């Protein structure tokens, strides 16, 4: 099985360093150029450099140029991308990738093959560990439509990545939508979690969403009543 | 160029046969070959296309690839609903200091249901938001394919644009779609106007919610 | 030779997590009483019902030439081709820097040799010091398993006698 | 592409095989990935097919060639065919026979 | 043209015996070992025995064991069943069938491949 | 056991996909691979599947065998009306004297 993996992404300030790695396993990896290849979090693939077979040669994106540099050890299979001097749009994920050919030819020259691993995100900004607020967002005259009620938790200001949000406690699961966070001016994000049930359930049932926040450590959970 | 020209999105019905252009100069295309890639949502790019025309081991023979001049351009026969994913082309650039560029990519959408108008659902601010010194109006909107919409936010008939937060459409569990919108504000600002509304336009339809406190 | 070591070139129980081990032996290399095969090779063959592309190289570290033997297995029908290795168009490549093959299976009705209509050929080289051999396949490959690093030495040969030394 | 021996002696031919160490790259040097080259005279007749292996670089190239010849005889026709990898004959050599001779190394001036 | 043609089918009356042939076409019959199948009208598959290439090895179901005993005549590219002893049970369609593979591997093993003859009926009654 | 246990009838609807079990032991398909035949009335038997999960020239890639420990299982994807005939499977068995073993066998009709 041909396989790359990389590691070592993560949360980092501005102007700081990171090293980035990438484990190849089922072709010959000495044989083969390879590549970092990026991608901002709803954008595009961005090409960010390529280091030969022997590490004899080195190509960087200009973008990244005089900051970042590759590197490989084929004795532990191993790619290399040290980060420095870190600003806010380096948050991407990023990726290693076997070089298309494993012969250079000056007429063809460097470029992806088919073999790519999953990536791994590295997140550049000055927001620091935050656990959310919660707040419930009540059913009223102004959300209910024929037949059915809207209600929901408005999951607010928490950084970083990512909140998870159940429904009275596992049991609700119908119905449930929680729905991609915002990442606001300020660092933080927020999201909304909203259930639709029969505007029937609105009486006996009452509702409780439950956030949970791990890079805090941090859990809310908060009651969602018609209002009164 | 320092990115190759892709349109940025495409578009057919099942069976139909679609291309997608991508336009260079000669430092890259006209010296060099370009290499295409298929990416699925929250997965890697797939190698697709390579030599201009070649295909690796499991990409089928509907697709290929062609250039004219500057310009190439990737064919796909037989659309299937699998398909629909972010296309990008790359090659080698030896201008400035020689690089690998790619396209900007495409999203190619197989159309899979009949055209849905958003359902929206719009939440004034808590009264525990209101006393921690903040408001919030929060709009939600869901069921819509297809998966673009604009969100413009009013205070009484003038649009409020500073203090807008919207996220990106994204699919939901059922292949519509789902969006939200925030409007931050001050409270005092909420008690001052006499309502706000929350106006969301998709393929040229307008729905419209509206709140005012009350 | 005037010395050699004998040694674990690609290790039975770890070279080969995706291919199956335990199975490779017949009753033409029979012993004591039951099937077995050869110590120094490996037969792999297709595991559940996948024989995916194997790669495996060794690099000699040994200081000297090491003598490195391998065969490749020729079934009599496609359809025990089909069913030891899965993949009908199986090939099997060796190359190092200066040796360099690539081989396809020879399917023939033939006849049988030791209980088997199957044929092995058997190949070999001498890998110099420092350098890489490559072992890729798609089935039909006997592996490796231990090989021979050799030191040299001129003018002798091979004589049949059976006086007692 | 053919040749016909016009010379009125023995013509050296030599031309070359490519083989890259991928089917990929032999796919993007030559488009088939099933080519062949075949060569044949009168008297000379080799196919000669791609044999695609990894194998480690030398000098820079993880890829091979192999390097072939054929004398073709006054009045005679050499003929090349291929479908990929053909490193063709540029220029070729008419020959002059003598027995006798022979190669010695040396570093002595002549 | 590959074919097989079992022959030597019949009535016969209980505790008696009969033997049956199988004449092989169309590709190496020594090359293969070879088995004999039964089926009962309206009934299940039942394997009935193996023989290998050069006959050195044999091996027979159990509701046969002993009593039934299978053997083959390579120059005549033919196979034989003698069966003694019969029982009332054993009335069947018999057919034989060529071997799965060419050569034996003993963590495959024996099974009928893809060429199976007509079927000839054996009645003991 | 001397005899494999298969459902003893199957059905679908043409387009659809059906699958039919075996389940044997330790000493058969735990062990060996499993053979797939179908069989029409009046008509010998005919191979469908072998080493598992292979198919002789001339069987449709939309019959497919797999295994999970001591069962196998074979699925028809695409179901034709023409398909419908009993399935038997088989495997050889090294417990006792060693033997093939074959299924008491599954009829499909397609609707
Ligand atoms: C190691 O060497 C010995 C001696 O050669 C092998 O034993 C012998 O194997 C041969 C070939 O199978 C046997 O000859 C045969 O005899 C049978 C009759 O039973 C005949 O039908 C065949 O056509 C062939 O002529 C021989 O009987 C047997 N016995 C002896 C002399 O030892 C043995 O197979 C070798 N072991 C291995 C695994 O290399």
């Amino acid at each position: 099985q041909v396989q790359l993996v990389q590691s070592g992404g993560g949360v980092v300030q501005p102007r700081r360093s990171l090293r980035l790695s990438c484990a190849a396993s089922g072709f010959t990896f000495s044989s083969y150029a390879m590549h970092w290849v990026r991608q901002a979090p709803g954008k595009g693939l961005e090409w960010v450099a390529v280091i030969s077979y022997d590490g004899r040669n080195k190509y960087y994106a200009d973008s990244v140029k005089g900051r970042f540099t590759v590197s490989r050890d084929n004795s532990k299979n191993t790619l290399y991308l040290q980060m420095n001097s870190l600003r806010a749009e380096d948050t991407s994920v990023y990726y290693c990738a076997r070089e298309l050919l494993m012969d250079y030819y000056d007429h063809i020259g460097y470029s992806p093959g088919p073999t790519w691993g999953q990536g791994t995100l590295v997140t550049v900004s000055s927001a620091s560990t935050k656990g959310p607020s919660v707040f419930p967002l009540a059913p009223s005259s102004k959300s209910t439509s024929g037949g059915t009620a809207a209600l929901g938790c408005l999951v607010k200001d928490y950084f970083p990545e990512p909140v998870t949000v159940s429904w009275n406690s596992g049991a609700l699961t119908s119905g449930v939508h929680t729905f991609p966070a915002v990442l606001q001016s300020s660092g933080l994000y927020s999201l909304s979690s909203v259930v639709t049930v029969p505007s029937s359930s609105l009486g006996t049932q009452t509702y409780i969403c439950n956030v949970n926040h791990k890079p805090s450590n941090t859990k809310v959970d908060k009651r969602v009543e018609p209002k009164s | 160029q320092p990115v190759l020209t892709q349109p940025p999105s495409a578009s057919g019905s099942p069976g139909q046969r679609v291309t997608i252009s991508c336009s260079g100069s000669s430092s890259n295309i006209g010296s060099y070959t370009v290499n295409w890639y298929q990416q699925l949502p929250g997965t890697a790019p797939k190698l697709l296309i390579y030599s201009l025309n070649q295909r690796p081991s499991g990409v089928p023979d509907r697709f290929s690839g062609s250039k004219s001049g500057t310009s190439a351009s990737l064919a796909i026969s037989g659309l299937q609903s699998e398909d629909e994913a972010v296309y990008y082309c790359a090659a080698w650039d030896d201008s400035l200091s020689a690089h690998v560029v790619f396209g900007g990519g495409t999203k190619l959408t197989v159309l899979g249901q009949p055209k849905a108008a958003p359902s929206v659902t719009l939440f004034p601010p808590s009264s525990e938001e209101l006393q921690a010194n903040k408001a919030t109006l929060v709009c939600l909107i869901s069921d819509f394919y297809p998966g673009a919409v604009t969100v413009a936010w009013k205070a009484d008939s003038s649009p409020v644009k500073a203090g807008v937060e919207t996220t990106t459409p994204s699919k939901q569990s059922n292949n519509k779609y789902a969006a939200s919108s925030y409007l931050s504000l001050t409270p005092e600002q909420w008690k001052s106007h006499r309502s706000y509304s929350c106006q969301v336009t998709h393929e040229g339809s307008t729905v419209e919610k509206t709140v005012a406190p009350t | 030779v005037s010395s050699f070591e004998k040694f674990e070139i690609f290790p039975k129980t770890s070279s080969w997590p995706n291919h199956e081990t335990t199975k490779g032996v017949t009753a033409a290399c029979s012993y004591a009483g039951a099937s077995s095969f050869y110590r120094n090779l490996l037969w792999l063959t297709k595991k559940g019902s996948s024989y995916p592309k194997l790669s495996k190289s060794y690099v000699n570290n040994k200081g000297k030439e090491v003598l490195v033997l391998w065969g490749v297995h020729h079934p009599p029908t496609g359809t025990d081709q089909q069913s030891l290795y899965q993949n009908a168009d199986a090939y099997v490549s060796v190359g190092s820097s200066k040796y360099n093959r690539r081989f396809t299976p020879e399917i023939a009705a033939r006849p049988k040799v030791r209980d088997q209509a199957g044929r092995m050929n058997y190949y070999w080289t001498l890998l110099e010091p420092g350098d890489t051999i490559t072992f890729e396949a798609t089935g039909n490959l006997i592996a490796p398993w231990y090989a021979f690093a050799l030191n040299r030495g001129s003018g002798s040969g091979i004589i049949t006698s059976d006086a007692p030394v």
